[PDB]
C-alpha cells in the first residue's frame, strides 16, 4: 500500500560613480 | 444466383433485416415509380444478386406506390466494456415492406392524392419473398367509394389487411386493452384448470 | 483554393440526431462535501498508482503545516487545501480548502443542529 | 427613476424591467437597455443627456 | 468454523505482493466460462484468419470474450497466478485486473490477504 | 444521512476530539494554556461546542468493509447514527494517517466489493419495497377491466407528475406520454399489434407500450409512451441526480 | 421520537404511540405478536382482558382466528367504530399520514400489544493498504517486552538495518 | 420579530422562475405546520389561467391532419396545451387565431380576451406550408388546481410548477430556535414572490370564516 | 443523460443489474449520489 | 458608471463532439481563409502544472497500430470485411498514410462513426495543402528538386495503391469508399496531414498507435508551442495541456509540435506548409570560412546545449543559423575581430549567391501572394515555402551583419 517501495561576488564591486 | 452485378442507382433499394429489396426504377421526379418486372434480392450489404420468390402476380406497368416498413425496435442494453461505452443500444429491425399503389397513380402533392388501399405488395424479409396482401373490404360502396373515407387496418404479423370507414376508428388504448384482455383470460383459465371444481363454477 | 479574400465556411451539412429542480439537490451535495468527492476521483485519473498519490498529498499537505502553523486546524484544513489546489493547478476553479459556512447563522452562539 | 424627468415611454420600460431606483439605471450597460422591447438606439442619447444634465 | 478457515488462509498468502509490472513470463494456461476469463491478460496472440483480434498483454474485457466465442477460438493462453515467476510475489500483468478499480491491479496492493477474506468471508 | 457522513454525540465527540479542541482555544485565545483549556471543556463552557464543530469538519474517524471511514458530523442526543447501510472509533492524528482515511477508506471509493466485482450498497428491505411498487405499472386484462372490451394525454413529464401531485391521477394509473426524444423504452421485441393506415398518408402503429405515427408525405416521427406516474417518478430521480451532481462539480 | 402531529393516526383520530416494521415479521415467523395486537385492541375498546392458554386449535382449527375477529367485530359494533373491524381485510385499516393528512395508500394493521423496556480489523486495514493507519493504531513496547521474554529462554533477538548506501550494519537499541 | 426575506431569484427563461425565501425566527414545530400548509396552497389553491377547449372553423373536413399544415390536429392541441397564459378573468371568455397562410402560428398570433395576456411569444403552435386560412377557436378558462366539433383540452392547472420547504434548527444551550425555508418555481405566469403572497392570502380566506359570526 | 427507459418494474436484481452499469459508466461518485437518491426515493414510496 | 461607458466556427462544429464527451476549457474554434483553429477564448493564467485545454474521448478517434500486426483502437472494422485484407496488403514501414486512409474512408461509408460528422469539418481537395493533391505546375513553384522528385514518388505510390486495390473486380462496399482516384488522395492527404503518432496504453495494453484524433488536429504546429499532448490512459481521453507556468493571452492560438527537429522540406512533404523560424532549417556552406560559435550564441543571447538552443530581432531562424552557419570553438580561446570579419564578409557573399539562384526575391514572392485571386492551395504553399528559405537566407545575412558589429 502506501508503506510499498519504502512510501558573494558582484556585492562590494560595483562602480564608484 | 445471377452471373452479373447489377447497377444499383437504376433500382429501389429497400433494406430490411435480413435481405436487400431491389426494384427497378424508372426515372422520375418523385423516385416512387416502380418496375416489378425485374426485381433482385440480395444478403444485406453484399452484391450478390438472386431472383426472389414471387408469391403473386406482379404488376406488369409502370406504378407509383408509397413505401413504409413493418418491424419493432431492438432496445437493448449491451456490455460496457471501454469506459463511457452507452447504457443503451436502440436500433429499428425491418421484417416487412409494405408498396401501397398511389391511387390512379397521382403525385404525392396532387390535391387529389389518395391511397388505393385495394393494392398492396408484402415485401418479406424471413422469406425473401413479394407477394401482394389479400384485402377485405367492409366499406359499404363497392368499388366505386370515396377512397377519403376508408381507413386501412393491419394486423396479425403484416398478414391480415381490412379496409374500414373512418368513423369506425378504434382507440389505440382499446386496442392495447383488447389484446391484454384476450391472453390474460386465457391465462387464467389456464391457472384455474386444475383445481378440482372448475367443471361446477362460473367465470364471472 | 485562394480566391479574392472570400472562403467556404465549413458546416455540419448532414444530420446529427444526438444534437430544472434541481436547486436542492445542488446546494445539499456542496453542503455534504461531495463535490471533493468527484474531484478526488478526477484527480486519480491522471495518477498510475493511487497509493503513491496518498503519500504525494500527505507530503504536500506536511509542507503547508510547517510554512503556515497557525492557519490550519480549524476552518482550514491542510489535506482540504492540497487537494484544492491541485484541482485548480488543472484550471479549474474550486473554494480554497472546500470550506463554506452558513450564512444564515442567528449570531453568536448557536450551533446548527443535526 | 420617478424623480427623472424621463419621458413616459422610457419609464414605462425602466419599470417594466424592475429598474426602480437611480443606481439600478447606472448598473445596467447599454446594451442592456437595447435588449428592453421599445426602448433602442435613438433613446440612449436623451437618457443619457437627462443623466449627464442630473 | 469459518474463522479458524479464515486465519488459515489469509496466514498462507499473507506475504504476497503485487511488486513488480511484469515478471517477464513466457508460459501461459490455455482455455477452451465467461467471468473465469474477463479480466485475464493475455499471454499471446489470438488470430482470426490472418487478422489479430487481441494482442500478446492485452487485457480481456467482455467485448472480446463474446467475440472468441462467436468465431472459431479454440484455444486462448491467459496469464494467472499459476504462470508468475515468483512465489512470493505477484506481478500486474499475471494478477490482472482489479475488480474493485476496473483498470490493472496496481503495485503494492496486498492481493493475497485480499483472496483471503474473498474466500473466508462468505463461509 | 450521506453515504460518506455519521453522527457523533457531544459527549463522544469532545472526547475524540479534546486534543484537538484545546489546541483551537490556544490558537483563537479563548484559553490562555493547557490548563485553562481543560477547565473550559470541564465546566461545559458554550465556546467549547462552536470549536468542536470547526475542528471535527474535514476530520475523518474510523468506525469499527467491518472499519471504514467516515466524515463526523454532530448530532444531538447520546446515540451514533449511521446511515442504513452500514463500538471502536479511531480518530488519524497524522497527516499521513489522515490523507488516508479521506483517500483510501471512505464509502464511495468502494462500491465494489473485490470478490467478484458485485456492488456494495445495492438498496435493501424497505428501499427495495417502495422501488417495487413504485415501479409496478398499470394492472393489465382481466384486472383492469370487467368485461372484454370488445386514458390522459400529458404533453409532458412535469404536467403528469403535476397532475399526480393535484390528486387527479393514481401512481399506477396508465397514461400517455409524450415523447420527444429517442426509442429508448425497454420493451419486448415485437411487431405493431395494429397498423391504422390513413388514405392520406399517415399511419399509426400501435404497440404494446406506445404509439408511433409516421407518414408517407412527411418525415414526422411523434413517439407517445403508454406508461404511469410511477415510472416517469423513477426515470427523473436517476436523471435529475445525474444532472443535478453535474451542475455542482 | 416524534410530535403527536406527525405520527400517523387512525380513523377516530388518536396518533399511535410506536410504529413498527413489518418486515421483520415474515423473516422472524412470528405471527403470534400479529393475533395479539388485534386482540389487545379489541379487549382495550371492550374494557376486557383475555387470558388464553396455549394451542387452542387443539379445540377446532382456526381457534384463535375465530376468537380473535368475533372479538374485533364485537370491539367495533359495540363502540360504532367500524375501522375496528373491516369486513375486506379483518384486522387491518386505513389510516392518514399526519404530515400531510392523506391516506397511506394500504390497509394498515393496527393493534394494542403488551410492550416491554428492556434493560481481522489488521487484516481489512492491510487489504486497504493504508500502512501509516496501521501504524498509528499498533503504537514498541510490545516488541521490547517479547526480547526480554525470549531473553529468559537463553535466546537473543537482534534487529539489524544494513544502509543500502555504505553497507554499515547497525544494531538497533531493543 | 418573526421577518420574511428573498435570499435567492432566478429567471431561467420566460417559463422557468425559482425563488427561495426565509421565515425566521420560528417555535419548535411551527415550520412544519407553517411549510405543509403553503406547499398544499402554493400547488392546487392558486388559479391558473389555461386553454381548455379549441374548435376549428372552416369545416376542416375532420381529418386527423390539414391540407397546408404540417402538423396533425392532435400534435396542435397538444402544442395549444402548452402555451402559458395569465389573467384575472372571471368566468370563461373565447379567444381566437386567425392566420392568414404560410409561416410560423405562434402565441403571438392569438388574440386575447381583456384581462389574457401571453407568458412567452415564442411558443410554437403550427407550421403552415401552403397558404391556407387557419382559424381556430379557443376557450379561456382560470381555476384552481385541485379543481359541437370542439375539441377538449385536458389542462394542468398549476402556474406553481414546484415547491419544497426545509427547517434549519439552531440552538445556545437551552434556548431553541427554528428558521424556515420555502423553495418556489413557476411557469412565468406569476413571480415564486407573488406565489407567496397568493398562497398566505388564500390560506387565510380559508380559515377566516370559522371567525364568523351570524345576525340576530 | 443517455439512460435507459425501464417501464416494467425494478426488484432486487433488477436494481443490482443497474447499479453496475452506472457504475461501469459513470464512476464511483457519480453513482455514490446516485444511490444515496434512489434510496431516499425507496423509503418514500415504501 | 457602467451606464456612462478569424470568424466563429459553425456552433454545430464544438456542439457534435460535446454531446459525446470532447470538453474544452478556455479556448475557441475559429475559422479563418488559410484554415481552422484554436485560440484562448480568454486569458488562461498560469498555474503550477499544465492546465486542461482539451479532452478527447479515445471513442471519437480513429486509431492504428504504427508496427503489424495491424489492429484497431476502437476496432471499426468488422471480422471479414474486404477493406483489412487492403490495409493488411501494405507496406509496414512506408504505407502507414495508406492504411490510415483506408480506415478514413471506411469510417466514412459507416453510419454511426463520428467521423461522418467529423468528416464534413475536413479541408476539400482544394483547400487541402497537402502536397498529394499539388499538381506538376504547383510543384514547379517550390523551386526544389530533392522535395519535388518525394512528392512525385509520394503521388505515385498512393495512385498505384488505390489502381491495385479499387479495380473493377472488388465489391461494391469497396469501390464505394473510393470511386475515383482523386478520393482516395484526398484520403491520403487528411491522414498525412492530420495523423498523431502516440505511444499509449489502453488497458493494460501499451503500443504505438497512429491516431486521426478530432478537435486535436485542429491545433497548429509551432516550434515554440504553448501547448502538447497527453494520453490519459485510466479514462482513454487524449488531453491538450498548456505549457505548465506559462501565461496564455485572449486570442492567442494554441499551438503543438507536429515534428521536433524536423527541417522545413519534411514539414512540407508530410505537412504541406512551412514555417520561416524553422530552428532546424539549414544551409549548405562550404566551411572555408568560420565564425565563433560562443560569441555568435553570446551576441544574440542564445543558450542551451545545441540540441536545446533557446532565446533568452532573435527568433527560431537565429537559432538555426547557429546550427547551420559554419562554426569554430577552442574552448575558451576568444575569436581575432579582423579574421572574424573575413568570415562574415565571406559567409554573406556566399548566402547571397544562393539567393541569386532563385529567379525571384522573397518580397517579389510575397507580392506575388498578395496577387493572387485563382490560385490552388498548394500553388501559394509552394510560393510560401520557397519565400520562407529566402526569408531564412537574408536572415543569415543580418544575424551576421550583427554579429559582426556587437564584437567589438
Ligand atoms: N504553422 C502553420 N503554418 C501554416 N500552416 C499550418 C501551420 N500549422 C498547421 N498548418 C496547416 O494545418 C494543417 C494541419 S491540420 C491543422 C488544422 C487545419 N488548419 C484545418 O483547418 O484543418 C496542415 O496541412 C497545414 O497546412
Ligand atoms: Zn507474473
Amino acid at each position: 500500500g502506501t508503506g510499498f517501495n519504502k512510501g558573494d561576488i558582484l556585492f562590494y564591486h560595483r562602480e564608484f560613480c | 444466383v445471377v452471373d452479373y452485378r447489377i447497377n444499383e442507382d437504376e433500382f429501389h433499394k429497400i433494406s430490411l433485416l435480413d435481405c436487400d429489396f431491389f426494384i427497378r426504377k424508372p426515372p422520375d421526379p418523385d423516385n416512387d415509380v416502380y418496375d416489378f418486372r425485374e426485381m433482385y434480392v440480395t444478403p444485406p450489404d453484399t452484391d450478390i444478386y438472386s431472383v426472389p420468390r414471387v408469391l403473386a402476380p406482379m404488376p406488369q406497368k409502370y406504378i407509383r406506390c408509397a413505401m413504409s416498413d413493418y418491424g419493432c425496435y431492438d432496445v437493448t442494453e449491451p456490455p460496457i466494456d471501454a469506459p463511457r461505452d452507452p447504457l443503451y443500444k436502440s436500433e429499428r429491425e425491418i421484417s416487412k415492406v409494405f408498396l401501397t399503389k398511389h391511387y390512379r397513380n397521382r403525385r404525392l402533392n396532387d390535391p387529389e392524392f389518395v391511397l388505393d388501399f385495394e393494392e398492396i405488395y408484402v415485401i418479406d424479409s424471413k422469406t425473401k419473398s413479394i407477394t401482394r396482401a389479400r384485402v377485405l373490404v367492409t366499406v359499404p360502396g363497392g368499388r366505386k367509394r370515396d377512397r377519403k373515407d376508408d381507413l386501412l387496418v393491419i394486423r396479425d404479423n403484416g398478414n391480415s389487411f381490412k379496409i374500414i370507414h373512418v368513423g369506425e376508428r378504434d382507440d389505440p388504448t382499446t386496442v392495447i386493452e383488447r389484446e391484454e384482455w384476450t391472453k390474460t383470460r386465457e391465462d387464467m383459465e389456464k391457472h384455474l384448470r386444475k383445481l378440482r371444481d372448475f367443471s361446477v363454477s362460473n367465470w364471472f | 483554393g485562394i480566391q479574392r479574400r472570400i472562403w467556404r465556411r465549413r458546416t455540419l451539412t448532414k444530420k446529427d440526431d444526438m444534437l430544472p429542480f434541481v436547486e436542492e439537490q445542488v446546494r445539499k451535495i456542496k453542503e455534504v462535501g461531495k463535490v471533493m468527492t468527484m474531484d478526488i476521483e478526477r484527480l486519480l485519473l491522471s495518477e498510475d498508482n493511487r497509493f503513491e498519490f496518498v503519500n504525494s498529498v500527505a507530503a504536500e499537505a506536511t509542507e503547508y503545516v510547517e510554512k503556515n502553523r497557525d492557519e490550519y486546524g480549524g476552518t482550514k484544513k491542510a489535506i482540504f487545501h492540497v487537494l484544492s489546489n491541485r484541482v485548480n493547478d488543472l484550471g479549474f476553479d474550486r473554494p480554497e480548502a472546500y470550506a463554506e459556512s452558513d450564512p444564515y447563522k442567528p449570531g453568536p452562539g448557536y450551533l446548527k443542529e443535526y | 427613476i420617478d424623480q427623472l424627468e424621463l419621458p413616459p415611454r422610457i419609464y414605462n420600460c425602466l419599470k417594466k424591467s424592475n429598474i426602480h431606483t437611480l443606481l439600478d439605471l447606472l448598473n445596467n450597460s447599454q446594451e442592456d437597455l437595447i435588449k428592453m422591447e421599445h426602448f433602442h438606439i435613438e433613446d440612449v442619447k436623451k437618457l443619457l443627456d437627462i443623466l449627464e444634465k442630473k | 468454523d469459518a474463522g479458524y478457515l479464515t486465519r488459515r488462509l489469509v496466514e498462507v498468502v499473507q506475504h504476497i505482493v503485487v511488486r513488480r509490472t511484469d515478471c517477464g513470463t513466457i508460459r501461459g494456461i490455455s482455455v477452451s466460462f465467461i467471468q473465469t476469463l474477463i479480466g485475464r491478460v493475455l499471454a499471446d496472440d489470438i488470430y482470426i484468419g490472418s487478422r489479430c483480434v487481441a494482442f500478446r498483454n492485452q487485457d480481456l474485457g467482455i467485448g472480446l470474450v463474446n467475440r472468441f466465442i462467436t468465431f472459431g477460438t479454440q484455444s486462448i493462453s491467459i496469464r494467472t497466478p499459476f504462470t508468475c515467476r515468483s512465489t512470493s510475489w505477484i506481478c500486474r500483468l499475471c494478477y490482472g485486473r482489479s475488480p474493485t478499480h476496473g483498470d490493472l491491479v496496481e503495485l503494492g496492493e496486498a492481493v493475497g490477504i485480499i483472496a483471503g477474506q474473498s474466500i473466508g468471508e462468505p463461509g | 444521512l450521506s453515504l460518506h457522513r455519521c453522527g457523533l454525540p457531544r459527549e463522544i465527540a469532545i472526547e475524540l476530539f479534546q486534543t484537538f479542541v484545546i489546541r483551537g482555544l490556544i490558537r483563537q485565545h479563548l484559553a490562555s494554556n493547557i490548563g485553562v483549556a481543560k477547565s473550559q471543556i470541564r465546566e461545559k463552557k458554550p465556546i467549547v461546542w462552536e470549536i468542536l464543530q470547526e475542528v471535527m469538519q474535514g476530520h475523518p474517524v474510523l468506525l469499527n468493509l467491518g472499519i471504514q471511514s467516515f466524515q463526523p458530523i454532530l448530532v444531538e442526543g447520546r446515540t451514533i447514527c449511521l446511515h442504513p447501510l452500514v463500538m471502536a472509533v479511531h480518530v488519524p492524528l497524522s497527516l499521513e494517517a489522515q490523507a488516508e482515511a479521506r483517500l483510501l477508506m471512505f464509502s464511495h471509493m468502494n462500491l465494489l466489493s473485490p470478490a467478484i466485482g458485485d456492488p456494495i450498497s445495492v438498496p435493501t428491505q424497505d428501499m427495495l419495497i417502495g422501488l417495487y411498487v413504485l415501479t409496478s405499472g398499470t394492472r393489465r386484462g382481466i384486472c383492469a377491466n370487467r368485461y372484454n372490451p370488445c386514458e390522459p394525454f400529458f404533453c409532458n413529464s412535469y404536467d403528469a407528475i403535476g397532475a399526480y401531485r393535484q390528486k387527479r391521477i393514481n401512481l399506477d394509473s396508465p397514461l400517455w406520454l409524450r415523447w420527444q426524444l429517442d426509442q429508448r423504452v425497454i420493451a419486448s421485441k415485437e411487431v405493431p399489434i395494429e397498423v391504422h393506415y390513413e388514405s392520406f398518408g399517415n399511419y399509426h402503429e400501435i404497440y404494446a407500450h406506445y404509439l408511433i405515427v409516421r407518414s408517407v408525405k412527411k418525415e414526422t416521427l411523434y413517439i407517445y409512451i403508454r406508461t404511469t406516474v410511477g415510472h416517469i417518478s423513477f426515470y427523473r430521480e436517476i436523471e435529475e441526480a445525474i444532472q443535478g451532481f453535474s451542475q455542482a462539480c | 421520537i416524534l410530535p403527536r402531529q406527525d405520527m400517523p393516526y387512525l380513523q377516530d383520530g388518536r396518533p399511535v404511540d410506536m410504529v413498527f416494521n413489518p418486515l421483520g415479521v415474515p423473516s422472524r415467523m412470528n405471527v403470534g405478536q400479529i393475533f395479539e395486537c388485534s386482540l389487545g385492541l379489541a379487549g382495550s375498546l371492550l374494557d376486557r382482558h383475555y387470558r388464553i392458554a396455549p394451542f387452542d386449535e387443539r379445540y377446532e382449527q382456526e381457534a384463535s382466528r375465530k376468537l380473535v375477529f368475533s372479538e374485533l367485530y364485537e370491539a367495533s359494533k359495540q363502540t360504532a367504530n367500524p375501522w375496528v373491524f373491516e369486513p375486506e381485510y379483518p384486522g387491518k385499516s386505513r389510516i392518514f399520514d399526519g404530515r400531510t393528512g392523506d391516506p397511506f395508500e394500504q390497509p394498515v394493521i393496527i393493534g394494542k400489544p403488551y410492550i416491554l423496556k428492556l434493560i481481522m480489523e489488521v487484516w481489512a486495514l492491510e487489504g486497504f493498504g493504508v500502512a501509516h493507519i496501521l501504524q498509528e493504531m499498533l503504537t514498541p513496547e510490545s516488541f521490547r517486552l517479547l526480547v526480554r521474554e525470549l531473553r529468559s529462554l537463553a535466546l537473543e533477538l537482534n534487529h539489524f538495518l544494513v544502509s543500502e548506501k555504505n553497507f554499515q550494519i547497525n544494531r538497533k537499541e531493543v | 420579530t418573526l421577518q420574511w426575506k428573498c435570499v435567492e431569484s432566478r429567471r431561467d427563461s420566460k417559463r422557468l422562475y425559482y425563488g427561495r425565501f426565509i421565515l425566521s425566527p420560528l417555535m419548535k414545530g411551527q415550520a412544519d405546520t407553517i411549510g405543509i400548509a403553503m406547499r398544499r396552497a402554493l400547488l392546487g389553491e392558486i388559479e391558473g389561467t389555461c386553454i381548455t377547449r379549441a374548435k376549428f372553423e372552416n369545416i376542416p373536413h375532420d381529418y386527423s391532419n390539414i391540407v397546408g399544415i404540417q402538423e396533425s390536429v392532435h400534435e396542435i392541441l397538444m402544442n395549444l396545451n402548452e402555451i402559458v397564459l395569465k389573467s384575472n378573468l372571471y368566468g370563461t371568455r373565447n379567444a381566437l387565431i386567425c392566420v392568414q397562410g404560410p409561416g410560423y402560428i405562434t402565441a403571438r398570433d392569438i388574440i386575447l380576451p381583456p384581462s389574457v395576456e401571453i407568458v412567452d411569444n415564442t411558443q410554437h403552435i403550427a407550421t403552415l406550408t401552403e397558404p391556407i386560412n387557419l382559424c381556430i377557436g379557443l376557450k379561456i378558462e382560470r381555476n384552481r388546481g385541485y379543481s359541437d366539433r370542439s375539441y377538449p383540452i385536458d389542462a394542468v392547472f398549476m402556474p406553481v410548477q414546484n415547491a419544497n420547504h426545509s427547517i434549519h434548527s439552531y440552538g445556545n444551550g437551552n434556548e431553541k430556535q427554528e428558521i424556515l425555508f420555502i423553495e418556489i418555481w413557476t411557469n412565468g405566469s406569476l413571480t415564486p414572490k407573488e406565489a407567496l403572497h397568493e398562497a398566505s392570502r388564500n390560506l387565510i380566506n380559508l380559515f377566516i370564516p370559522f371567525l364568523h359570526v351570524e345576525e340576530e | 443523460a443517455n439512460l435507459v427507459f425501464h417501464n416494467k418494474v425494478i426488484d432486487g436484481t433488477a436494481i443490482k443489474r443497474l447499479i453496475s452499469r452506472l457504475i461501469d459508466h459513470f464512476g464511483m461518485a457519480y453513482t455514490s449520489h446516485i444511490l444515496d437518491q434512489v434510496k431516499t426515493l425507496g423509503f418514500q414510496q415504501a | 458608471f457602467p451606464l456612462f461607458q478569424l470568424e466563429s466556427a459553425d456552433p454545430d462544429f464544438y456542439k457534435i463532439g460535446y454531446v459525446r464527451r470532447v470538453r474544452a476549457y478556455g479556448v475557441e474554434f475559429k475559422e479563418g481563409p488559410d484554415g481552422f483553429g484554436i485560440y484562448a477564448s480568454k486569458d488562461i493564467e498560469p498555474r503550477r502544472r499544465a492546465r486542461v485545454i482539451m479532452e478527447i474521448p479515445h471513442e471519437l478517434m480513429i486509431t492504428i497500430r504504427q508496427k503489424h500486426p495491424w489492429m484497431f483502437f476502437p476496432d471499426i472494422v468488422p471480422i471479414g470485411h474486404p477493406i483489412f485484407d487492403i490495409i493488411n496488403s501494405t507496406d509496414p514501414e512506408r504505407d502507414w498514410d495508406l492504411r490510415l486512409a483506408c480506415l478514413l474512408l471506411f469510417s466514412f461509408d459507416r453510419e454511426d462513426h463520428f467521423w461522418r460528422l467529423y468528416g464534413d469539418f475536413l479541408p476539400a481537395a482544394d483547400e487541402c495543402s497537402s502536397l498529394l493533391l499539388a499538381t506538376e505546375e504547383d510543384l514547379a513553384e517550390l523551386q526544389d528538386p530533392q522535395l519535388v522528385s518525394t512528392i512525385r514518388q509520394q503521388q505515385k505510390r498512393v495512385l498505384e495503391f488505390w489502381e491495385k486495390n479499387w479495380h473493377s473486380g472488388v465489391p461494391l462496399k469497396i469501390k464505394r469508399l473510393a470511386e475515383d482516384a482523386e478520393r482516395f488522395i484526398w484520403a491520403v492527404s487528411i491522414a498525412q496531414t492530420r495523423c498523431i503518432s502516440m505511444k499509449t496504453r489502453i488497458g493494460a495494453l501499451v503500443q504505438d498507435l497512429n491516431m486521426m484524433i478530432p478537435y486535436a488536429d485542429m491545433l497548429n504546429h509551432s516550434f515554440e508551442p504553448n501547448c502538447f499532448l497527453h494520453w490519459r490512459p485510466k479514462d482513454r481521453i487524449l488531453e491538450v495541456m498548456s505549457n505548465a507556468g506559462q501565461a496564455i493571452k485572449k486570442g492567442e492560438e494554441m499551438t503543438i509540435n507536429y515534428m521536433p527537429g524536423q527541417k522545413n522540406n519534411m514539414l512540407m512533404e508530410r505537412y504541406g506548409f512551412s514555417t520561416p523560424v524553422n530552428p532546424w532549417d539549414a544551409i549548405p556552406f562550404s566551411g572555408d570560412s568560420r565564425i565563433h560559435l560562443n560569441s555568435f550564441l553570446s551576441v544574440f543571447n542564445i543558450f542551451g546545449l545545441p540540441e536545446e538552443y533557446y532565446h533568452d530581432f532573435v527568433d527560431g531562424a537565429v537559432i538555426a543559423a547557429a546550427r547551420t552557419l559554419p562554426t569554430w570553438s577552442d574552448i575558451d580561446l576568444p575569436p581575432i575581430p579582423s579574421a572574424e570579419r573575413k568570415a562574415v564578409k565571406e559567409l554573406q557573399d556566399e548566402c547571397r549567391k544562393m539567393l541569386a539562384e532563385y529567379p525571384t526575391t522573397s518580397e517579389q514572392d510575397q507580392k506575388l501572394l498578395d496577387s493572387l485571386s485563382e490560385a490552388r492551395t498548394t500553388f501559394a504553399t509552394a510560393v510560401k515555402y520557397r519565400m520562407h528559405r529566402k526569408m531564412f537566407i537574408g536572415k543569415i545575412i543580418k544575424a551576421l551583419d550583427i554579429y559582426q558589429e556587437r564584437l567589438l
